[PDB]
């Protein structure tokens, strides 16, 4: 059987670093943020059912990170005035 | 300014003032770090010297002491 | 759905029978201008039983399943026990949406059509 | 499972990749409102708006000030045929269209009946082509507008916009067509063929789903009732946000098809005739519905006698296609179609990017199960045993 | 050059990158058109579009059968207004919404009192929130329908929608709230608030532009005439080609609002007491338009007297905004601001991607140039020199 | 555009005069409530020509920048050449949309309007 | 100044062989046998600002067919009946 | 069958009869070809066998027998 905790903490690490490769800012900092916010708050489920369920959850979105941070790389565009 | 810039990065990131991160203190046994904060220490390290830790590394950045280690042996 | 195309993927009882038999009784239902016309025709034996049957439709693929299903049906069954399938099991065992109940309703009023020809040759 | 090949462009095309990908920007970082006049979001929306704007004229010859944007072909031909008649209405009330309109028009037009107007259907010929005398006939001294399709979205019969546009404009007369099925794909110009009000949808020209456009003249002015109220956008004639991704994706979709349209049609011809050659010389009884004279080669509608087209189709697994469809056949009826026959009728579409290979497969696979059905056909059998069908007592 | 920050969500929103993730597959392989039912490519595109309508409904407590899909809340609020009125009136001829509805809600309104209706616009207090107990005089025994936004697209105030729908239940009388600037960002329920109708847009929740839905109850049934004819789709109420790509975003737009809401509420609020605090203790004469009692926290909108609101846009050259913005200013004139200081207001707003940096940066550049500006300014003058303004003969 | 905002990113005789003075013309054009009010102030020496101009301005970008246009414009003219100064001369220097050419009225208003106040002290 | 012929030339391998990248089929063969048509079309042009014209119009295109390639690998589907 | 599967390629790509490919013809003088054959030649080749030519090789590339002699010296 899979580690639950093996594989939080390298979708974590996953998650973050690839979070960190958006170009637009608004998308970058929302995704980090929201991925430490996410993490933490589910930190206390018990539920080995409601786990795997956000695990999956996880791997969707880290997915959805991935492709949307190539797209956003092949359509990029300035930085923003606070970036300087 | 040297490179017990290390010693900054864990402040900010576990919330503990400079002078109780000692080098022989624990992330999680004496600064009350947990699994996710010690995933964002090794990812700060890394962006901070411009180095990639990988995951058989990073395991062994547990300590103050190892994380100025490991990053001194690097460039 | 599998359970309609299947009976046109793989035909079954796709044929003719002799019109000119006395135990060959034909029935032929609808009308070309409303897009569906079903044949059914059905052999009997000197018991009564239905030992045979054939079938051709032009229309839909619900029409083509409903009486290729039938003239499935009816094959083992009396003249008698013919007479009760209902347009209502077509649709259940096709899982027919409502807007293709009426080719179950022909698919009954094939049989019941091809059951009265032959009944009327068995008048002497 | 494989997936199917795709024969239907006359419901819908794929997005051009060049439509697309002028698209994207416009989904990623420059999402600002077009109406937003005070930053550069807005300022840099708008700007794609109104390129996208010129586009659209250019490639039906109009102004860009003569091109409205809209949801679509269908909200397009409201604004035309509705707005015309209740602005006009307290001076005329008869509107003229024919029987094979889009369903849009029809039912715009049958709504316009009850609301008071009077509404001339007239009838195609044969050819499913009108005759233009019998609508210089009913040009009544209270006409307000008459609306004639360029290309039929089902048999593809051309109809003589031109010729139409003469009519009209010698009587003060407004003229719209519903050109869904041909921009981009034949030649339009509002000033040589007298338009007055043209309907475009975008996703038959490979853009984007849910964006079209009304062409209105403003020389001579045609007046139009909006039908949308809201905060004025496009000079109060559609109101609401001007959706900057989607007109973009039009836009360029009109500026892909003013380049292609002369290499699509040769290639789309050439397709168009090997499908239509190899089925008719290969099966019995196949009629092709609409005049082959005034046609657009890509949209093929045959009749298989003896066999039902819903059946054709379930038979045909791996084609997607379509039979009796508005993009029983009141088109086909139209046309003075047997009712038979128009059950037994299949629509093949063929696009920019449909290839010889999907062609000579459809006709392998159309040749095929013909063959099969009329082997199923009770009717097939009585014909073959030489019964005249228009003999028997049916119901 | 640089971009300027981006503080105008009531304006439009930046697409979620969820939502885009998920549109994206029907904008490349499956571009089947939804009304297409015999092949694969409608199959798919159809099941797309019903799994949307899915999503819609259950952030609002919604049965899918109630949720249509149109071209955006401008479109929603048309159908509903109209189509309501329209409806009724054989029977029904008075219609009651607020003075300061969307543009859209009042143009439609005056369209119809065009048509012979009897609008009743009503007031608001100084709050910006509508008197309950006005409402229930104001409804008339012909009363056909009540039209309240939920959240105010200038001002954020929240109208007491569930209060309205206690009114407009107990009398018998159809209940429209116009809820775009509120889907997904504040708890929505169709039966404990007891709505009739519900306009939505897509591009203010972080979906594509284009795309919006009505929401229309089905028990007890709330009748609709249609404004756009065509071939019946979405059951007759709204004809056309259902886009479903812009109803993939739409419906995934609200399924991520649905799990978001709370968490974005949340860093908002705070988001939002950060910027009004630490902008109103260090500048004076500062007043925010609408009751911070009855408020959405991402619409802002502050007056900074004696400046005049265009030439602060301005001023704040890398932060975008707007100014009496419709998405002079008939709300501040409906809520009793002065008019001169209806010329002084700006809307600022906050949302899911917004960063405390921003809004950290956007405070010190208006507390910077709203001091050069009063620098600049005669009126600031004047009152420094101990005059009243409401002495002056000018003009 | 790039030339009306000049005139606030670099302002430019933004300030006061003595209003008590026999050789300053105070100009205080507009209204609060029509969200433009404009006061401009010249100087002018004992031989007829102004030496200096101030302005302070309540209102858009377009309508600072006519204001302050005007400013400049007046410095260096007399009191007769300053009267030619039309709002035409403004709206094409600033290149003003037609939704903004009352700025440029406007500020014609205030030059005229500070050049009569001027004026009616030098009657004795 | 650069070589007119050497830029078409190598523009139209770097453009086939992207084409061929393409996964959707109907998006493979026609970008192939449109950029084999439109270089054979234009093949006897002379006028040599027609033709930079034509280059910086074949640069363009290619930069759409690298970035529709891509989100087509992103967001494929299974082919279809006839390439099997 | 043979690594001589080169000259139906040929054949195919310029339109000429297999017994007209031979070994000593080159494709532009020999067979007809322009600089858009060849460019489409060339990746003809590489398609069949699998095979990667850069621009220095596909240069060179220029008669049948310099086609058979570059694939028979890449596996
Ligand atoms: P460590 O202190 O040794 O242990 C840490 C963990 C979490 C492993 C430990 O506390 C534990 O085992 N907890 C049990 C409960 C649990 O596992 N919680 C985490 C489940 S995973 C999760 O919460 C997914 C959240 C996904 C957020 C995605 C946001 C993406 C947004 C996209 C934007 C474009
Ligand atoms: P070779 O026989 O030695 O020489 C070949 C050339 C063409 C170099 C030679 O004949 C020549 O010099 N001709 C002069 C004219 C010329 O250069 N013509 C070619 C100009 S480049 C061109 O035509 C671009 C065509 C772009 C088609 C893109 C289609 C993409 C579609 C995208 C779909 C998603
Ligand atoms: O918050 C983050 O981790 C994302 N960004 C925040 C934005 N950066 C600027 C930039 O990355 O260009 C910090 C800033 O806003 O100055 C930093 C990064 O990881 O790259
Ligand atoms: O025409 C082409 O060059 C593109 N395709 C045509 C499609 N292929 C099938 C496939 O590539 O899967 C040939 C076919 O249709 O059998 C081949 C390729 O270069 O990959
Ligand atoms: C597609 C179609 C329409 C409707 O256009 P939409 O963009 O789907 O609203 C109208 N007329 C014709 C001929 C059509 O084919
Ligand atoms: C945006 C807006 C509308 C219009 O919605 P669209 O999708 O742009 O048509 C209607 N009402 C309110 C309150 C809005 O903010």
């Amino acid at each position: 059987a899979a580690s639950s905790r093996a594989q939080v903490l390298a979708l974590y690490r996953a998650m973050l670093r690839e979070s960190k490769r958006f170009s637009a800012y608004n998308y970058r900092t929302y995704a980090v943020r929201r991925i430490r916010d996410a993490f933490r708050e589910n930190k206390n489920v018990k539920d080995p059912v409601e786990i795997q369920t956000l695990v999956n959850k996880a791997k969707r979105d880290l997915g959805v990170i991935r492709r949307q941070v190539h797209i956003g790389q092949l359509y990029s565009t300035d930085k923003l005035i606070i970036e300087n | 300014t040297i490179e017990e810039r290390v010693k900054k990065i864990i402040g900010e990131q576990l919330g503990v003032k400079q002078e109780e991160v000692t080098n022989n203190a624990s992330f999680v046994e004496d600064l009350g770090a947990d699994s996710l904060d010690t995933v964002e220490l090794v990812m700060a390290l890394e962006e901070e010297f411009d180095t990639e830790i990988p995951d058989e590394e990073a395991e062994k950045i547990t300590t103050v002491q190892a994380a100025i280690d490991y990053i001194n042996g690097h460039q | 759905h599998k359970k309609v195309v299947d009976h046109y993927e793989n035909p079954r009882n796709v044929g003719s029978l002799d019109k000119t038999s006395k135990n060959v009784g034909t029935g032929l239902v609808g009308a070309p201008a409303c897009g569906d016309v079903m044949k059914l025709q059905i052999q009997v034996d000197e018991k009564g039983k239905i030992v045979d049957a054939r079938f051709k439709t032009f229309g839909c693929g619900s029409a083509i399943a409903s009486s290729s299903l039938a003239t499935e049906w009816v094959k083992g069954k009396t003249v008698e026990e013919a007479l009760t399938i209902k347009n209502t099991d077509i649709a259940k065992e096709l899982c027919l949406p409502p807007v293709k109940l009426h080719c179950s309703m022909l698919a009954e009023d094939a049989i019941k059509a091809a059951l009265a020809d032959y009944k009327l040759k068995q008048e002497p | 499972s494989l997936r199917p090949l795709y024969m239907d462009v006359q419901a819908t095309t794929p997005l051009d990749p060049r439509v697309l990908d002028a698209m994207l920007p416009y989904l990623i970082n420059y999402y600002g409102n077009p109406h937003s006049r005070t930053h550069a979001y807005g300022w840099e929306s708008e700007a794609a708006m109104e390129r996208a704007r010129q586009q659209v004229a250019s490639l039906i010859g109009a102004d860009p000030r003569e091109i409205i944007f809209t949801s679509g072909a269908t909200e397009s031909n409201n604004i035309a045929i509705k707005g015309v008649a209740r602005f006009y209405r307290s001076r005329k009330k008869h509107l003229i269209t024919t029987q094979t309109e889009h369903k849009c028009v029809l039912d715009s037009c049958r709504s316009l009946e009850a609301e008071g107007f009077q509404v001339t259907y007239l009838p195609v010929q044969k050819s499913g082509i009108i005759d233009l005398k019998e609508l210089e006939a009913a040009i009544q001294p209270d006409t307000s507008l008459v609306s004639v399709m360029t290309v039929n979205n089902e048999i593809g019969v051309k109809q003589p916009i031109a010729e139409i546009g003469r009519i009209c404009s010698s009587r003060k007369v407004y003229f719209h067509t519903d050109a869904a099925q041909a921009v981009g794909k034949i030649p339009l110009d509002v000033n040589d063929m007298k338009i007055d009000l043209m309907s475009i949808s975008g996703h038959k020209i490979y853009g984007p789903k849910g964006v079209g456009a009304i062409y209105i003249r403003r020389r001579p002015r045609v007046r139009v009732e909006a039908l949308q109220s809201g905060g004025g956008q496009e000079r109060g004639m559609r109101s609401g946000t001007v959706p900057t991704p989607l007109v973009v994706g039009l836009g360029a979709a009109c500026e892909v098809a003013q380049q292609e349209m002369e290499y699509d049609h040769k290639r789309i011809s050439k397709l168009s005739e090997r499908l239509i050659q190899n089925i008719m010389k290969s099966l019995p009884d196949v009629v092709m519905n609409g005049d082959p004279k005034h046609h657009y080669p890509g949209c093929i509608n045959l009749s298989f006698a003896y066999v039902e087209g819903e059946s054709l189709l379930m038979a045909l697994k791996d084609v997607a296609l379509s039979s009796g469809s508005a993009c029983p056949s009141y088109v086909l009826r139209a046309i003075g179609t047997d009712e038979d026959l128009a059950h037994s009728s299949i629509r093949f579409g063929i696009g920019r990017f449909t290839t010889e290979e999907e062609v000579d497969y459809t006709v392998e696979k159309c040749i095929q199960h013909v063959k099969r059905l009329r082997e199923m056909s009770p009717l097939w059998e009585m014909v073959q045993d030489g019964i005249d069908l228009k003999s028997i007592k049916w119901t």
